[PDB]
RNA sequence: UCCCCUGCUCGGCGCCGGCCCGAAGCGUUUACUUUGAAAAAA
RNA sequence: UGGUGACUCUAGAUAACCUCGGGCCGAUCGCACGCCCGGCGGCGACGACCCAUUCGAACGUCUGCCCUAUCAACUUUCGAUGGUAGUCGCCGUGCCUACCAUGGUGACCACGGGUGACGGGGAAUCAGGGUUCGAUUCCGGAGAGGGAGCCUGAGAAACGGCUACCACAUCCAAGGAAGGCAGCAGGCGCGCAAAU
RNA sequence: AAACUGCGAAUGGCUCAUUAAAUCAGUUAUGGUUCCUUUGGUCGCUCGACUUGGAUAACUGUGGUAAUUCU
């Protein structure tokens, strides 16, 4: 009777067609497009949309004026606006079964870094995430699937430890720095 | 302790025993008059 | 340099200690050893260096903040009547007996297999 | 098992002793007492969640027999104790005491009291008995057995004890148009009046209570506790006087004090 | 979308032995249907 | 007197009983000090007949379990069904005795057999319905080779308690003596298959 | 320390062999009974010594069996 979690969920499913033309190359296009390393984190956007439109529907087929249908749609609403993907304008439950992968992909930090150009490719915004490089109210973050928040946009700058905005030069700098004082002698 | 709280549940008894016999005579006096007018 | 900002204060008058929690916030620093920031409690909370208790320090990702325990006693036997043993001897101010399970499971055991007045002697 | 139990799983706990999951497996198994296992709240979890004097179950312990606390006016040295429904708990040295009511929630609540409150404490009657020598016993909701009371007391009342003599002050009548609240069940620590009380012969008679807003719901005949007579507490109440704010107000009051809050 | 088309022994919301309100206590039984209680935690 | 929906309920009165293996009504211990003419006091610890409460346990009420007709009738003075009166049991009761009547279940599947059957909260897949699993951390039950019997104790038919049987097995001067890892580590066997 | 006395070892841990209205699940009842410990009550209600008795531990000394948490 040893106290642990044992709480584990599977975050992606695979589809039941393995082999077809259409698919493929609409996976190798957001994959090439945005970035990505393989196709089980497309996979995974997919399973949580999926299951997202899943509780829109299940929301949509119990009856108007009820104070679950509203807590929960409310609910829904509000935290995809905190996301980013909808609007004031769309507030609406039926205006979320319209949404696309490409809206639940835009949040992605590695894309917010590209777009605002600390980066000047997605893949170099991968690898500079990577390295420790970028920081977001005062907290550095190494990993490129972060989903940031609206009012989390502004905020974005390079970190006070990395040597691209200000702080001890790195590995190849000090090293060429010896080798030039050597050189000289 | 035992005789004091003894004589004071004689005396509470004593005094609710004579309310409630005041009451009966009330409710007696209710039915006659009842019976009268 | 290094600053501190104490968290979620309290006393306790049940047990003679105030509870708090310290941030320590060391931008470009390693991380802080608990005698310098028992010093730093001691030059901030007027008392005597030698009371202060400090544990659970937790560093953050990144290196600019680290969370923990510490606790301040009114008297250093006061802190002594009521304290985990193991604090007092991480602070030097106890000594425990180096004497291993299995030793004195067999020594109870063997102690076990006599009675008398040879249980005080065939256990050393 | 061949005799009584004497451990308690963490997750067999109830869920109002309002634990964790990832500590320890297993859980503070309450000393046998006046109050049920389900229905009380050991010391320990108190001095160690509620008013975190405490983070061990050593400091507990040493706080405990230390004669620091002071349960109904008697000291006690068991960080096992089971502490239920309106336990007058004391202090003496800081000076505070609590009284243990239901909040809005199903839950117990910290709730600190002058001590002039303190003195007192009410209590349920549960059943009417007759001793040896033509002694009337009353049999309460905390096992208090007391000797010669009040003719006037009936099987569902609420007396009033001073916590130094023992005796009866005064009482509540049970009777519709007095404030009551609900001990056990989906309703839980809500404040209402007794408006209907029906009768089923060789079963549970429920009653019906309104709340002082406009809301209503039916309990069982054991799940009442009187606690005013018309609309003025007897006890000092908690925050929201028992209410239970529906989730849309709720999520309406933390979201004003969200935006006032800043 | 609102209200109206089961009968009888004691009393509190009001008055001058006379009216209304309520109630100790009874009202052809089932399934179906809606609400309420309780229904351990994870 | 008091109460229940309902007592052969509690309380009251009369006449007795009160077991020698016998109901209680204190031949116990510590700290701080003492007032009033040797008597007299404060707070505790322990023990005790009874009463309620707490932890429960136990026996019962209603409903709900996988397959099989190449199992269609089953039980019945070796209790099966019920009645009377008892024994025993903490209590009701064929639980068991002595006497009576022939009863009781069954095609709406009793009975008999099989199960690679501990039961449930649950898990996998899943449009809607379903199918398969649940030895396994929380709940309840059963066992410590397998039947049988018992002391102590509030609570055990206890097995890290005892007593005999068989299977298996240790030491020995051969007279005897000593045990049950389906506990934690570990080893052998068995294996497709599982660690300090 | 030792030892007498009292209490606990009937809790916890491991396994699924037996068991197909049996276990178990929800719902009821003990008005058909026992309950360690805790809590509260009762503990000068009865009409009849300013502290009693002898046994055993631990201990001392002396022994047997090849051998035991044996005596």
């Amino acid at each position: 009777p040893v106290a642990r979690s044992w709480v584990c969920r599977k975050t992606y499913v695979t589809p039941r067609r393995p082999f077809e033309k259409s698919r493929l190359d609409q996976e190798l296009k957001l994959i090439g497009e945005y970035g990505l390393r393989n196709k089980r984190e497309v996979w995974r956007v997919k399973f949580t949309l999926a299951k997202i439109r899943k509780a829109a529907r299940e929301l949509l087929t119990l009856d108007e004026k009820d104070p679950r249908r509203l807590f929960e749609g409310n609910a829904l609403l509000r935290r995809l606006v905190r996301i980013g993907v909808l609007d004031e304008g769309k507030m609406k439950l039926d205006y979320i079964l319209g949404l696309k992968i490409e809206d639940f992909l835009e949040r992605r930090l590695q894309t917010q870094v590209f777009k605002l150009g600390l980066a000047k490719s997605i893949h170099h915004a991968r690898v500079l995430i990577r390295q420790r490089h970028i920081r977001v109210r005062k907290q550095v973050v190494n990993i490129p699937s972060f989903i940031v928040r609206l009012d989390s946009q502004k905020h974005i700058d390079f970190s006070l430890r990395s040597p691209y905005g200000g702080g001890r030069p790195g590995r190849v700098k000090r090293k060429n720095a010896k080798k030039g004082q050597g050189g000289a002698g | 302790k035992n005789k004091e709280e003894a004589a004071e549940y004689a005396k509470l008894l004593a005094k609710r025993m004579k309310e409630a016999k005041e009451k009966r005579q009330e409710q007696i006096a209710k039915r006659r008059r009842l019976s009268s007018l | 340099t290094v600053t501190i900002r104490t968290r979620k204060f309290m006393t306790n008058r049940l047990l003679q200690r105030k509870q708090m929690v310290i941030d320590v916030l060391h931008p470009g620093k390693a991380t802080v050893p608990k005698t310098e920031i028992r010093e730093k409690l001691a030059k901030m909370y007027k008392t005597t260096p030698d009371v202060i208790f400090v544990f659970g320090f937790r560093t953050h990702f990144g290196g600019g903040k680290t969370t923990g325990f510490g606790m301040i006693y009114d008297s250093l036997d006061y802190a002594k009547k009521n304290e985990p043993k193991h604090r007092l001897a991480r602070h030097g101010l106890y000594e425990k007996k180096k004497t291993s399970r299995k030793q004195r499971k067999e020594r109870k055991n063997r102690m076990k297999k006599v009675r008398g007045t040879a249980k005080a002697n065939v256990g050393a | 098992a061949r005799g009584p139990k004497k451990h308690l799983k963490r997750v067999a706990a109830p869920k109002h002793w309002m634990l964790d999951k990832l500590t320890g497996v297993f859980a503070p198994r309450p000393s046998t007492g006046p109050h049920k296992l389900r229905e009380c709240l050991p010391l320990i979890i108190f001095l160690r969640n509620k008013l975190k004097y405490a983070l061990t179950g050593d400091e507990v312990k040493k706080i405990c027999m230390q004669r620091f606390i002071k349960i109904d006016g008697k000291v006690r040295a068991d960080i096992t104790y089971p502490a239920g429904f309106m336990d007058v708990i004391s202090i003496d040295k800081t000076g505070e005491n609590f009284r243990l009511i239901y909040d809005t929630k199903g839950r117990f609540a910290v709730h600190r009291i002058t001590p002039e409150e303190a003195k007192y404490k009410l209590c349920k009657v549960r059943k009417i008995f007759v001793g040896t020598k033509g002694i009337p016993h009353l049999v309460t909701h905390d096992a208090r057995t007391i000797r010669y009371p009040d003719p006037l007391i009936k099987m569902n009342d609420t007396i009033q004890i001073d916590l130094e003599t023992g005796k009866i002050t005064d009482f509540i009548k049970f009777d519709t148009g007095n404030l009551c609240m609900v001990t056990g069940g989906a309703n839980l620590g809500r404040i209402g009046v007794i408006t209907n009380r029906e009768r089923h012969p060789g079963s549970f008679d429920v009653v019906h209570v309104k709340d002082a807003n406009g809301n209503s719901f039916a309990t069982r005949l054991s799940n009442i506790f009187v606690i005013g007579k018309g609309n003025k507490p007897w006890i000092s109440l908690p925050r929201g006087k028992g209410i239970r704010l529906t989730i849309a107000e709720e999520r309406d009051k933390r979201l004003a004090a969200k935006q006032s809050s800043g």
